[PDB]
């Protein structure tokens, strides 16, 4: 018996949820993803202070059609949310209040850890979403912001660190 | 060869297809159900799906009209008569380079531009669904198969690696795009409810599959309950992409010889597909009976089908067909 924690990764199509969760799970960047259909399942065992915990990651499909179809009934019994936007795409950042609203009205909890991850920060010239804008947003919803890259190799220990942050929180009841 | 199996089957298909005036549709269905030689698939698939006329003298003039209609629709679509739907154009744009990522064919720019046109024209003509992810998968068995007609038989196997541009002129590519567009249209009409708001088509299919597996394999069903395995955690992708995401393209192509014969206008696509999925699930019943929740979900989202032969898939299809008959009085 390990404690198992269910974490869901949500946000618009193409923002990099599958690449991010592949980093959480395998320390690697998958350079040939498919468009995720339904909800991909992945498990990571974490040792924290002599307790072995199991992190079950639900990587969702992000198209609106699927959102309003079923993502809702993958929201049961979830322990934490990773919200994801693409730092190069302002619209993907603007869908976030709707993702949040979707979580609240298709759920039974409010004191669950969530994080907000802005991804693709390696596209430095294409960044549309300034940190201050995203931090205010994260502050409003009382959750931490991380700006990162699932692809940049110079960032992967950082992505690992972002993921350990949520592991630590969950482990501490 | 009369003793060589592939040569003899090809010969039986020639007897039905070649030098006829009217191609006998029921004779072609019966034979095709059991697999179609790769030389014959482009023409047979088009006949079975109801695109290409069975009367051979009508065929040239029909295609000419359908291929010109597709060109006229392209012309209208990329002109001031059409206001581009940007969200749809963009969703297809970002799915295409992620479509069949490990098949070189799909990374050629020429192929990507072809698929962009097919999918966007389909989507703007079907505003009740628009484009829905996974329809990029469904276009590709037709695309790739239809390309093989343009290859000498001895290069049919290289279709996954050659740039269509190196053996077809642009006009031929446009002709193949038309055929792909009209055949994709016929497929999707069989399963409309699958992609409208709420995807009720898929949700019904997953419920139907749950209830079938309760009947045919109650032990497996009870084990799933005991572990909190929900059918929707692995079977939603099974319905949305018609098992394309569980098999190699070669297995999918072969399975479609049978789907197209089975549904050629005799069973509906939705119904037959649920039986296939029930047969596919129950195939693993044994391994699955010993699995906890994470093992079950991981396995059913990554099934061990990479080395399946046409005979692996044939056995699955024939079992589905048998069950479809046996477990018919069951709503
Ligand atoms: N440059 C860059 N591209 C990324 C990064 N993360 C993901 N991608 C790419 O963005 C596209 C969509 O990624 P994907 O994980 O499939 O998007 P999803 O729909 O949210 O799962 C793919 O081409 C990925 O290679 C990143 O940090 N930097
Ligand atoms: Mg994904």
């Amino acid at each position: 018996r390990s404690r198992i924690f269910k974490i869901i990764v949500i946000g618009d199509s193409n923002v990099g949820k599958t690449c991010l969760t592949y980093r959480f799970c395998a320390g690697r960047f998958p350079d040939r993803t498919e468009a995720t259909i339904g909800v991909d399942f992945r498990e990571r065992a974490v040792d924290i202070d002599g307790e072995r915990i199991k992190i079950q990651l639900w990587d969702t499909a992000g198209q609106e059609r699927f959102r309003k179809s079923m993502v809702q009934h993958y929201y049961r019994n979830v322990h934490a949310v990773v919200f994801v936007y693409d730092m190069t795409n302002m619209a993907s950042f603007h869908s976030l209040p709707a993702w949040i609203e979707e979580c609240k009205q298709h759920l039974l909890a409010n004191d669950i850890p969530r994080i907000l991850v802005g991804n693709k920060c390696d596209l430095r010239s294409a960044i549309q979403v300034p940190t201050d804008l995203a931090q205010k947003f994260a502050d409003t919803h009382s959750m931490p912001l991380f700006e990162t890259s699932a692809k940049n190799p110079n960032d992967n220990d950082h992505v690992e660190a972002i993921f350990m942050t949520l592991a630590h929180k969950l482990k501490s009841h | 060869q009369e003793l060589n199996s592939i040569i003899q089957r090809i010969s039986k298909f020639d007897n039905i297809l070649k030098d006829k005036t009217i191609i006998n549709q029921q004779d072609l269905r019966q034979i095709s159900w059991n697999g179609i030689p790769k030389i014959h698939r482009p023409v047979v698939w088009k006949l079975l799906i109801g695109y290409l006329p069975v009367n051979t003298k009508r065929q040239e003039g029909f295609l000419q009209r359908k291929r010109k209609e597709y060109r006229d629709s392209l012309k209208h679509t990329f002109s001031d008569q059409h206001s581009r739907d940007i969200p749809t154009w963009h969703q297809i744009e970002i799915d295409i380079p992620r479509t069949n990522p490990h098949i070189p064919l799909y990374q050629f720019k020429s192929v990507q531009n072809s698929l962009q046109r097919i999918l966007y024209l389909w989507a703007i003509r079907h505003p009740a669904s628009g484009y829905v992810q996974g329809i990029n998968d469904l276009v590709t068995p037709f695309f790739e198969t239809f390309l093989t007609e343009y290859l000498p038989p001895s290069q049919i196997d290289d279709v996954k690696i050659k740039d269509p541009s190196t053996y077809m002129v642009d006009e031929q590519i446009t002709d193949l795009e038309a055929d792909t567009f009209w055949c994709l249209t016929k497929l999707l009409e069989q399963i409309t409810d699958n992609y409208i708001h709420g995807q009720p088509g898929i949700l019904r299919q997953v419920k139907n599959l749950s209830q079938l597996v309760k009947r045919i394999d109650a032990d497996l069903y009870n084990h799933f309950q005991n572990e909190h395995v929900e059918f929707i955690q692995f079977a939603f992708r099974w319905m949305n992409c018609l098992l394309m995401r569980e098999f190699q393209m070669g297995t999918v192509i072969r399975m479609w010889d049978t789907y197209l014969s089975e549904t050629s206008q005799q069973s509906s696509l939705n119904e037959f597909h649920v039986f296939v999925c029930a047969a596919f699930l129950i195939k693993w019943s044994d391994q699955l009976m010993e699995m906890d929740f994470q093992e079950t979900i991981t396995f059913l989202q990554n099934p061990p089908t990479k080395d399946w032969t046409e005979t692996d898939i044939e056995m699955l299809l024939s079992e589905a067909f048998i069950w479809q008959s046996l477990y018919k009085d069951a709503t």
